[PDB]
């Protein structure tokens, strides 16, 4: 189920700090939200253990490797062996992982976060050897506040018109706070909420009972899923999304007709994946 | 003065599962190495008469003794009651090494991690005694 | 705190016909038994983010999964909410098992002696020895578990396929034909059961849902129809009582035609309410 996953990895003990890859070189770095701290679980049936490829765009092959005999780890280039395969034990209740070597199950990994490195240590219930292990996409955006544009016109963004009027349409950026969505990440519904940051509650959501109009709503009426959705990236962009409702996943968020003037309608639409239909979740310059 | 089972002097320290490997320092960690005819594969013990334990120091670094981490690693560090061995002798020169303090209110002991009785690159470790009959917590001292 | 007060049954990886049993404060290694003497309530505590594993004997009630430190041994104790009495769920991603880490030291984790059939602890390594599977207990006892299922209104008669060739289900009076016997699977990834018939090789308990609340035996390598999956339910106070209803839609549950007990008398599906003639018995072939 974590096979060929591409996940983010990060302390327990500090929720700040990522497994950090450059040149061959681990450590605890704080989130870049890029290729330097995603990292591919590969899976070996045989010895039901994982190794731990960096997703780097130089150094294609380097896997989380113990420097046995010493408390040292790194990242080496992939050569199968025993010191780059890894038990991934998930603490249940606990939602965290401890991460054992398979060529010494009594040492798992331990974040030393004050050298911002990693080592190891033999078992204990400290956090230091707890990790938190999470889907890339998940970890990028969960608390990420954005700007949303259209590919059509990345001048553009999707705003909430003003704090009373809550309709949804697009506009040039100005900067303001209306034109700014905090994401969060529901772990029950396994879905997203974009919350407007003009607002404190309020969540981008699908009126269906009038039709394909979407607009902002409070976040307090609980059990609605025109207010989560699922975000999904466009292959090969590094920003580009399409935006799906849970309650109809077939219903994405859609810019109306395409067209790309100042006031034009924010929607959901059948999906078909037309350039309408993606957008660039971005970091508000 | 002999005052005990184990004679003080020099010693090479190796595991049950290897007569060929030898106990040196590597890096900060302890692990079993072939033989170099060096001094950091030398150890040298010392009997204790105050608390009938051993202290251990390589010979290469005579300042160092055998001690242990807060990580479960067998260490190279100065001197401290960390550094003091409680020897159960089994055979020959066959021994379990326990720490003389109770770790965690139990008997610790040395332990090496074996692969089909493959220890090549292991660090000696830390670990729970219960018994004389765990493998990986068997160790030789060959007076030399 | 998703596997708080859950009732499970505790198996070996490195042999799965052997549980954790329990009698008089002893624990050990027992082929399934489907009672509570290999059941156990897994208690969450929060702060320490470790379980208590609690015995579900009937006489003690109040018996944990205990180390016996500093020995290696373990026991059942009276439950002292003790360190040595918590226990580490580390849930081997992939593996589907589990490696049971004492609380009080972690360096040490449950280890099944399969020859002396008990539990020691022992420090970790590569081996089965170490891993369990830990399962609530009504998929345990039901999984691949031949079985007769009756009617609580007449328990002398039982859910049968007609014959070989006739592959309708009616009710009849028992008369250990294989026709009348129906082997439980669980499936793992649609979280659902299906019911093969004894008389044939994959023949599965199915609500034909295009001929209104008819249910029929019919072929399982029709592969995604989730009219021939079944969800268990037990009834409460009971231990062979069940309701059972169907994976396409859940308000239609397993249903005795107007509660009528005859021979012959239709099996179908119809919305659950909960009476008498949607309550079944799944019991041992005697
Ligand atoms: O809803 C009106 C429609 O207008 C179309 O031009 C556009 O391609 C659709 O995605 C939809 O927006
Ligand atoms: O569809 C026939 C129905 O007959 C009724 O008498 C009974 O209450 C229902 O459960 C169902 O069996």
């Amino acid at each position: 189920s974590l096979n060929d996953k591409i996940v983010t990895i990060s302390c327990k003990a500090d929720t700040n700090l990522f497994f950090y890859q450059v040149a061959g070189n681990v450590s605890l770095f704080q989130q870049t939200r890029n290729y330097l701290e995603r990292w591919r679980l590969i899976y070996d049936s045989n010895k039901a253990a994982y190794k731990i490829k960096s997703m780097d765009i130089h150094n294609t092959n380097l896997v989380l490797t113990w420097n046995a005999p010493t408390h040292n780890i790194s990242t080496q280039q992939d050569s199968n062996a025993d010191n780059q395969y890894w038990l991934l034990l998930k603490d249940i209740g606990n939602n965290s992982f401890i991460i054992a070597s398979y060529k010494n199950p009594n040492l798992v990994l331990y974040a030393d976060t004050v050298a911002r490195n990693l080592k190891l240590s033999t078992l204990n219930n400290s956090n230091y050897i707890k990790f938190i292990i999470e889907d890339y996409i998940i970890s990028d955006l969960n608390n990420f506040t954005c700007k949303i544009s259209p590919i059509l016109d990345l001048n553009k963004v999707v705003q909430q018109v003003d704090v009373t009027n809550l309709n949804v349409n697009l506009y040039t950026w100005d900067y303001g706070r209306n034109q700014k969505w905090t994401i969060r990440y529901n772990e029950e519904k396994a879905a997203y909420q974009f919350f407007n940051t003009i607002l404190s509650n309020g969540v981008l959501t699908w009126i269906f009972s009038n039709g394909n109009t979407v607009r902002v709503s409070s976040s307090n009426d609980q059990n609605n899923d025109a207010q989560y959705w699922l975000i999904n990236p466009v292959s090969d962009t590094d920003e580009t999304y399409t935006i799906t409702n849970l309650r109809d996943t077939t219903k994405a968020l859609d810019l109306y007709g395409g067209q790309t003037a100042n006031g034009t309608a924010i929607q959901v639409f059948n999906y078909h994946g037309d350039d309408n239909q993606k957008w660039n979740i971005r970091n508000p310059p | 003065v002999e005052r005990t089972f184990l004679p003080n002097g020099n010693y090479n320290i190796k595991s049950i599962f290897s007569g060929s490997l030898y106990l040196n320092p590597v890096s900060k960690s302890l692990t079993f190495s072939n033989e170099s005819s060096a001094n950091n594969q030398k150890w040298n013990v010392e009997y204790m008469a105050e608390n009938r334990c051993f202290k251990i120091s390589n010979v290469a670094e005579p300042n160092k003794y055998l001690s242990y981490d807060n990580f479960g690693f067998i260490s190279l560090d100065s001197l401290s009651n960390r550094c003091y061995w409680f020897p159960i002798k089994i055979a020959v020169n066959t021994y379990i090494m326990l720490s003389l303090n109770k770790v965690n209110e139990l008997d610790y002991a040395w332990d090496i991690y074996d692969t089909n009785e493959n220890i090549l690159s292991q660090p000696l470790l830390l670990l729970p005694n219960f018994d004389i009959y765990n493998s990986n917590q068997m160790f030789k001292l060959e007076k030399i």
